[PDB]
C-alpha cells in the first residue's frame, strides 16, 4: 500500500522499485494577449522515474509538440506519464523490470494501473511523503537538456554520481532529497551554496559538484540551515 | 389468477410476496397466497420471528408449474417445492380457498409498482445467474455472495452475475488506456450489449433483479451489482436514447420504492452523486434525479 516514514528502508532493499513524478510533465507560462485575456504557452517538461537504490533516472523529455491540439492538458499529462513509464517497462529487460512503482501524487494511481493492467505483478502505491522531485528542474545540467529538446527523448542519468562508492543507498537518497529540499525552499540561497567555492567543480559526466566527504558534512549542514531559516522568514520564528 | 399454497406455518415468520408482507404467528392457522397476477415473476420471501439473520425467498413465475411452501424442521427454514400432479394440486388449493386461510395478493388497480419493477425480468435469466437446475424456482438470500465477490467460496451457491470491472483487460482497450477509462461507451455497447448481453433488455433484467436482491434480502453483492450497472452507462458518452429514457423510468422506480430507512446502506453516495452530478448522464436523468432530490437530499 501507501509509503510512508514507518517503512522507509523498504526503498533500499533488493525488490526493484521507480519513483515516478510528474510534477514537471506540463509546465506553462501564463501571459496577456493582445486584447487583455490571459493565455498559456507550454514550455518542455519532462518525467522523474527515479530507482532509489542505484540512484539510475531515467528522464523523459515531453516535449511541447505532444500538445498540440489537444484539451484537458492536465488531465492529459497523467495519462501520457503513464503511457511512458508503461512504454519504459516494456523496454526494459524482464529481470530489470520493477517489482513497483511508487507514484508521487496520487492522481497517478488510476492512469498508471489502468496503463500496467497487463503487469499485474508490479504493485502501484502512492506515498505520504512529501517528496521534493518537483525541484529537479533546478539541477542545471538537467534543465539544460529539457529546455534544448526539439523532439522526445529520453536520457539516462545516475542522480547519485560516484556518491554509491563511498555511502549506502540510504545515505545518498537522505542527501539527494536535503539537495533538492533545499533547492526548492530557496533556489538561490542553495545554489550559492553549492558552487560557493570555485576550487570544487561538477565533473563532466556528473550532475553535482565533487566534495570531499568532509565538505559534503559541511554542505549538508548548510542546506538544512538554509531549510529551518526559509521555514522562520516564512513563519516568522 | 395463481395460488402458492402452505403446508402449515409452524414457526413464527413475517412473510413477503413481491413489495407485500404481512406476519404470521406460530402455528395460526395459514395456508398460504391466492390470486397472484400471471405475467410477471413473483419473489416470496421469508424473515423468521426468532432469527432476523438470513432473510431468504423464492423467485418464481406461475406460469411453469404449481408451487407450494413447507416447512422442513431439519434444515429450518421454508421451502419451495413443485407439485407435479396436476389434480392434487387444484384439488388442494380449492379446499384451502373454501376455508378462507389465504392472505389474497392485496394488488391495487392503479398500481403498476410491480411491473415497473420487473418490466425485464425473466425467470431464465434469473436461472442462469441463480444455478440449481432441477427446480423452476430460484432461492436467494442475505448471505449469498457473487461471482465476482469469490474472485478478490463455494461455486454452488453463489449469484453468477455478469463480472463488470472498469479497471480490467475487457474494460480497457491497448492504446485506448485514457479514451476508455473516461468514457466507457466501448465497455458498454460492444464488450457488454453487443457481446454479453446481446440486447438492453437482458441488461436491464439483471440490473432490476440485482436491486430486488438488494431490497429483498439486504443482499451486498446484488447491491455492488446494481450500482456497477448504473455507473457503466452513466460513464458513458455514447447511449441509445432508448436506453436512457428507460433508465429514468428504472431508476425513479426503484428508488420509490426503497424503504426510506435502508437508504443508508442501499444506496452508494459516490455512485449517485457522479452519476447524477458529474457523470455524461447527468442531464438525462430527469425523474430519478428529481425524485432523489425530494426523497434523499442527504445523501447528495
Ligand atoms: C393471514 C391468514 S389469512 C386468514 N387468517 N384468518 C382468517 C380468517 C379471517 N383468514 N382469512
Ligand atoms: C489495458 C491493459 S494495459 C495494456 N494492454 N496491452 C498493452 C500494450 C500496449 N497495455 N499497455
Amino acid at each position: 500500500g501507501a509509503m510512508n516514514s514507518s517503512n522507509y528502508a523498504e526503498l533500499f532493499n533488493n525488490d526493484i522499485k521507480l519513483f515516478v513524478d510528474d510534477t514537471n510533465v506540463y509546465r506553462v507560462t501564463v501571459h496577456k494577449t493582445f486584447e487583455g485575456n490571459v493565455a498559456t504557452k507550454a514550455i518542455n517538461g519532462c518525467i522523474f522515474t527515479l530507482n532509489p537504490k542505484t540512484g539510475h533516472l531515467f528522464l523523459k523529455i515531453i516535449h511541447t509538440s505532444v500538445w498540440a491540439g489537444q484539451k484537458r492538458l492536465s488531465q492529459l499529462a497523467k495519462w501520457k506519464t503513464a503511457e511512458e513509464v508503461s512504454a519504459l517497462v516494456r523496454s526494459l529487460p524482464k529481470e530489470e523490470q520493477p517489482k513497483q512503482i511508487i507514484v508521487t501524487r496520487k492522481a497517478m494511481l488510476d492512469p498508471l494501473e489502468v496503463h500496467m493492467l497487463d503487469f499485474p505483478n508490479i504493485a502501484i502505491r502512492p506515498t505520504e511523503l512529501r517528496l521534493p522531485f518537483s525541484a529537479a528542474m533546478s539541477i542545471d545540467k538537467l534543465s539544460d537538456v529539457v529546455m534544448k529538446a526539439t523532439e522526445p527523448q529520453m536520457v539516462l542519468f545516475n542522480i547519485y554520481d560516484d556518491w554509491l562508492d563511498r555511502i549506502s543507498s540510504y545515505t545518498a537518497f537522505s542527501r539527494l532529497t536535503l539537495l533538492l529540499r533545499a533547492l526548492k525552499t530557496n533556489e538561490e540561497s542553495a545554489k550559492m551554496i553549492l558552487l560557493s567555492d570555485p576550487t570544487i567543480t561538477i565533473k563532466s559526466y556528473h550532475l553535482w559538484p565533487s566534495f570531499t566527504d568532509e565538505q559534503w558534512i559541511t554542505i549538508e549542514s548548510q542546506m538544512r540551515d538554509l531549510i529551518l531559516t526559509e521555514y522562520g522568514r516564512k513563519y516568522n520564528v | 389468477m395463481n395460488t402458492v399454497p402452505f403446508t402449515s406455518a409452524p414457526i413464527e415468520v413475517t412473510i413477503g410476496i413481491d413489495q407485500y408482507s404481512f406476519n404470521v404467528k406460530e402455528n395460526q392457522p395459514f395456508h398460504g397466497i391466492k390470486d397472484i397476477p400471471i405475467g410477471h415473476v413473483h419473489v416470496i420471501h421469508f424473515q423468521h420471528a426468532d432469527n432476523s439473520s438470513m432473510r431468504y425467498g423464492y423467485w418464481f413465475d406461475c406460469r411453469m408449474g404449481n408451487f407450494y411452501i413447507q416447512y422442513d424442521p431439519k434444515d429450518g427454514l421454508y421451502k419451495m417445492m413443485e407439485e407435479r400432479d396436476g389434480a392434487k394440486f387444484e384439488n388442494i388449493v380449492h379446499n384451502f380457498k373454501e376455508r378462507q386461510m389465504m392472505v389474497s395478493y392485496p394488488k391495487i388497480d392503479e398500481d403498476d409498482t410491480w411491473y415497473n419493477l420487473t418490466e425485464f425480468v425473466q425467470m431464465d435469466k434469473i436461472r442462469k445467474i441463480v444455478r440449481k437446475d432441477e427446480n423452476q424456482f430460484s432461492y436467494v438470500d442475505s448471505s449469498m455472495t457473487t461471482v465476482q465477490e469469490n474472485e478478490l467460496s463455494d461455486p454452488a451457491h453463489s449469484l453468477n452475475y455478469t463480472v463488470i470491472n472498469f479497471k480490467s483487460r475487457e474494460a480497457i482497450r491497448p492504446g485506448h488506456e485514457m479514451e476508455d477509462f473516461l468514457d466507457k461507451s466501448y465497455y458498454l455497447n460492444t464488450v457488454m450489449l453487443q457481446g454479453i448481453f446481446k440486447n438492453s433488455s437482458n441488461y436491464f433484467g439483471e440490473l432490476q433483479f440485482a436491486f430486488l436482491n438488494a431490497m429483498f434480502f439486504g443482499n451486498y453483492g446484488s447491491s455492488l451489482q446494481w450500482h456497477a450497472m448504473i455507473e457503466l452507462i452513466c460513464s458513458s458518452a455514447t447511449v441509445p436514447k432508448h436506453m436512457l429514457d428507460k433508465l429514468d423510468e428504472i431508476l425513479y422506480y426503484q428508488i420509490k420504492t426503497l424503504p426510506e430507512q435502508y437508504s443508508d446502506i442501499l444506496l452508494n453516495e459516490r455512485v449517485w452523486n457522479i452519476c447524477l452530478y458529474s457523470s455524461f448522464q447527468k442531464n438525462s436523468l430527469h425523474n430519478t434525479e428529481k425524485i432523489m432530490e425530494n426523497k434523499y437530499p442527504e445523501l447528495l
